[PDB]
């Protein structure tokens, strides 16, 4: 037979989840991140990120805990990254980068990381010796070439 | 946009990765032996991600691989060889499943390793290291692969044979390809080869075996083998082997002795003679998988028809003579229409025999000519025996003979007219069709100018 | 500042969640259907439709229930419909039609609707009065215009 | 595909709708009084389902219209009327939360209606039934909405006074709101024309009151009340009726009198000869809203103007009658650089005085013309004022000023003039014949030079 895909579904679904987030009920899992809790869903927050997958899904103690901890990471940068997993859209500013992208790398998720390297691209001679730091410890090649790249043309 | 970012204060010189380490051999430990519920992934994975910045991720890499092979050493190895014997197989699945969800398991708390030192230092994954140090520690071994193929040889050879078990032989079937990564290599070399090996020297013996004096009951039989070989490997074993078997199987089960079972006194194609459409279509459809298998069928159909025309066109009255030579093109046109499927050399060497005997008689066409002479003294069924008729005119090579005693015969058939029908004597030019027919219409035609 | 928004998440996040039912993992509502019991996330069945986010999240009775009775739908079209919120396909079929055009109805989600509409559309001038009585009972403006001019091209 | 369709054996009629409207008006009247949480919701559903599939929808309507109805009149109405002087604009707030989540659950599980029946009849969805049964039934009453009017205009009066709940009001400002479907109707007609007509009539008793005698205290104090007029709306009541608001503020307050405020003998254009930036900039900014505003201050300035320049112009000595014209000019043209900014009109209107008097002494551009001749009798500081001087021959008409050139020969012969590099760079700031005449005395000698 002939299956029928609709492409505007997903999306749609994303909204819904988005409204039903918005009216603040079905909460299952609470994280604190440094003492500040966010309320999110699990199963929501177990496709978006494989370290979520191996959180909630894994099989590991954490599984059948409704407070769990989130450490490493900063609240606003945790915040930010689960607004990006419920509406698909990261808002970066100058104050939520380099605790954006440290979130990033923990959470590893390609997508935060390229949009974090984008907008280093953007606001890049200045300070470059620490931003060459930062991209050597967290090792994403594509910041580095560009960061080559951007002192040859220097 | 005109803000200064200078917000880099960042600093990972903190030496404690033997604390980190020895914590996530641990947790490594631990699940190993089936402990996960009081693990913390999200600390276990802080440790992981401490050692990435710390650049430590070789020391969990080596600790890593020497705590896998550590537990495969004890606890996995001696744990199949204590029961090698005893619900072997079973045990090796068995082991094998906790193996994989184990690290599973660890490949999902130690997953920074799979993302930034697997990917940008060209070494395996944690998930392929621990497939890779299960092929090289437990199969492999020299004892437990050499048990484990003979168990799996012997319970396919038993199945060939008795009941068995099928879910084992499939998990260690898949195993064994799931162990190869990408390829099949493991596959080849462990299982697929001895089979194969072990399945050839049994079909050879069967081959021996049912050489027995018999044809119709060997090949439906032979049938019946090779369907339940396809069935069993389409069952149990794995998808890639299914290709390889069934060749060795029309390599071994008839084209080894495919030139002796075409041809026996006591039972197909030697006594066609039945007219049976199953006789000789299932020998037809079961040899026509294996290559120049057409060859000795036809040969042997040749060689039949041959001796066949020799018989009969030797001469004789001279109207059973073309009767014979129609009921046999008749029955032989039987065989290609509803015994084969109308295979394009059956009907060519049908043609070329044809065309041999049928021109070898030099009085051939003078009894061709006959036929519608002795046919001329329903009308539907005379116009069907025109086109049987005319099917010989196309295979003689002495027409001439035929349109030269045709015309001898014209006068004959039309003076005292001897055709019954005077209309259907156009239609015989029309299906033998300008010399080919002005000849044999101008004597007709000017019987028709003298009739006004 | 600029945000950046992400259109291959949103296929990714539902990529992920028919992998997580696949695993079956994490798995919290319960459906029986006609005895046969389905399983489902109860945040994911909980935005997909209208009716399904006034069971889970409507607030009655329903909410606190592992084991949720569901009739009006056959186990087929469940499980169809289901799949359909899983992964945005709809295999349609000769079997699975007139028992998903209720199902789609008991749930009132307009992709399913239109989709059964346009199989409709592709098999429909041996049975037209039963077709047309359909959609006079279920009530679709489309098929019912769809049928007129079917019946005007006849 | 070559297959029968032929499966559609389906059958449904029956009479039975009126024993399952009996359970479904009960589970109605259960979610009106709050008791959801023993409803099977798929159960309830079903039977609208089913209710809306025999055609039974114009009943489910009128019983649910008949219902949702009567819980209003009954433990509603006189709910918030018993409390009609107790805790008002709080019970009547929790009534009115109270409805609104039970018409969302009953609009969740009757949903079916708001989907085939409500779209293909052409009437109000469920969730706005319920608004609008609420709009006609508890408020718009006649005493519960007159009290509301009363409660609501006392706050707002006494917040103006003493302080009062913005977050109740809020409430029932913004309820009144999302009662008006998508307009805001009864916003209009209940809440905002009584509120408009009393700030009205109190920003008239304040208009009148304020006139005290005072002008820097006066315009200070009502842009602090205006600030907390814009304030107060924004926090307190909606989001659209700053606008109209704001406008009866600079209608009533200011522009009802603003007349009267711009000259009084006590207190700014009137002395304006302070100085003060802040005094003449906060009236300016201050009445730059009102339409016709700038008018008023334009002309009173431009009076004052005519003043100073009628008793400058009568003449005296020549020198300091050209320092008064400069200096009268320096310090309004500060005004409009410093305390103004720079209107168009208001620069426009001084330079209409300026060619009024200047022009109107015969002998002005005698003076004017005396004046560099007794300049050239820092370099820097001389090219400024050059600059100054440059603009009150614009202003001249009578530039036919044939006295430069009578003055010409006596800064020239005797050579008066200081520098006389420079002597050419004033005929660049005067600039053919308004020059060479200028320049074919002096520049012969420069010829006899050699």
């Amino acid at each position: 037979n002939n299956t029928y895909r609709s492409a505007q579904h997903s999306q749609a679904l994303l909204r819904g989840l988005l409204a039903l987030r918005d009216s603040g009920i079905l909460f299952d899992v609470v994280l604190v991140v440094e003492g500040r809790h966010i309320e999110a869903h699990r199963i929501l927050l177990a496709a978006s990120c494989d370290y979520f997958r191996g959180m909630f899904a894994g099989g590991l103690k954490e599984m059948e805990q409704e407070e769990v901890l989130i450490h490493g990471v900063s609240y606003n940068a945790m915040c930010q990254i689960l607004h990006f997993i419920y509406t698909s859209e990261l808002e970066l500013s100058l104050s939520n980068v380099q605790e954006t992208l440290v979130a990033a790398c923990q959470l590893q998720i390609p997508e935060i990381i390229h949009f974090c390297c984008d907008f280093l691209m953007s606001w890049v001679e200045e300070n470059i010796l620490d931003v060459y730091r930062l991209a050597e410890l967290f090792d994403l090649s594509r910041l580095t070439e560009q960061l080559d790249t951007y002192i040859l043309k220097n | 946009t005109k803000m200064r970012i200078r917000a880099f204060p960042m600093t990972m010189d903190e030496k404690y990765v033997n604390s980190i380490w020895d914590l996530l051999k641990n947790a490594i430990q631990e699940i190993q032996r089936k402990n996960n519920s009081g693990l913390s992934f999200e600390e276990l994975y802080r440790n992981a991600y401490t050692m990435v910045l710390h650049k430590h991720g070789e020391k969990l890499y080596t600790g890593l691989r020497e705590v896998v092979t550590e537990h495969l050493i004890n606890k996995v190895r001696e744990d199949v060889l204590n029961s090698l014997n005893n619900n072997f197989l079973q045990t090796l699945n068995q082991a094998w499943n906790d193996h994989q969800t184990a690290m599973v398991m660890i490949r999902d708390i130690l997953m920074y390793m799979d993302r930034v030192y697997v990917q940008q230092n060209n070494v395996e994954n944690v998930y392929n290291l621990g497939l890779i140090i299960f092929r090289d520690q437990v199969v492999r071994y020299g004892c437990i692969r050499d048990h484990l193929r003979q168990t799996l040889l012997d319970m396919i050879a038993r199945e060939r044979k008795e009941v068995v078990d099928r879910g084992a032989i499939r998990n260690a079937c898949q195993m064994l390809m799931i162990l190869g990564l990408e390829g099949r290599s493991v596959y080849e070399e462990d299982f697929e080869a001895p089979f194969l090996e072990m399945s050839a020297e049994f079909f050879q013996m069967e081959s021996q075996k049912f050489l027995e004096n018999s044809a119709s009951v060997y090949i439906k039989k032979v049938e019946a083998r090779i369907n339940e070989e396809i069935e069993r490997v389409m069952h149990c074993l794995d998808k890639s082997t299914e290709e390889p078997i069934v060749k060795v199987v029309e390599r071994e089960l008839i084209s080894k002795h495919m030139k002796t079972i075409v041809e026996m006194e006591n039972s197909l194609v030697h006594m066609l003679k039945n007219g049976k459409t199953e006789d000789l279509g299932c020998m037809y459809k079961l040899f026509s998988r294996v290559p120049n298998g057409l060859k000795t069928m036809c040969e042997c159909m040749s060689s039949y028809l041959r001796e066949q025309g020799k018989a009969l066109v030797s001469e004789k009255n001279p109207v059973d003579y073309i009767q014979g030579l129609l009921d046999l093109k008749s029955r032989f046109d039987r065989f290609l229409l509803e015994s084969f499927n109308n295979d394009r050399l059956f009907k060519q060497t049908i043609a070329g025999d044809f065309e041999y005997f049928l021109n070898l008689n030099s009085r051939s066409p003078e009894y061709l000519s006959l036929f519608i002479d002795d046919k001329l003294k329903t009308e539907q069924e005379v116009e069907t025996i025109l086109d049987k008729a005319m099917v010989l005119f196309r295979f003689m090579q002495e027409k001439d003979v035929f349109e030269r005693y045709y015309k001898q015969h014209l006068a004959r058939r039309l003076l005292t007219n001897k055709s019954v029908s005077d209309d259907s004597e156009k239609n015989m030019i029309s299906k033998l069709k300008c010399q080919f027919t002005s000849k044999l219409e101008g004597m007709f035609r000017d019987m028709s100018i003298s009739n006004t």
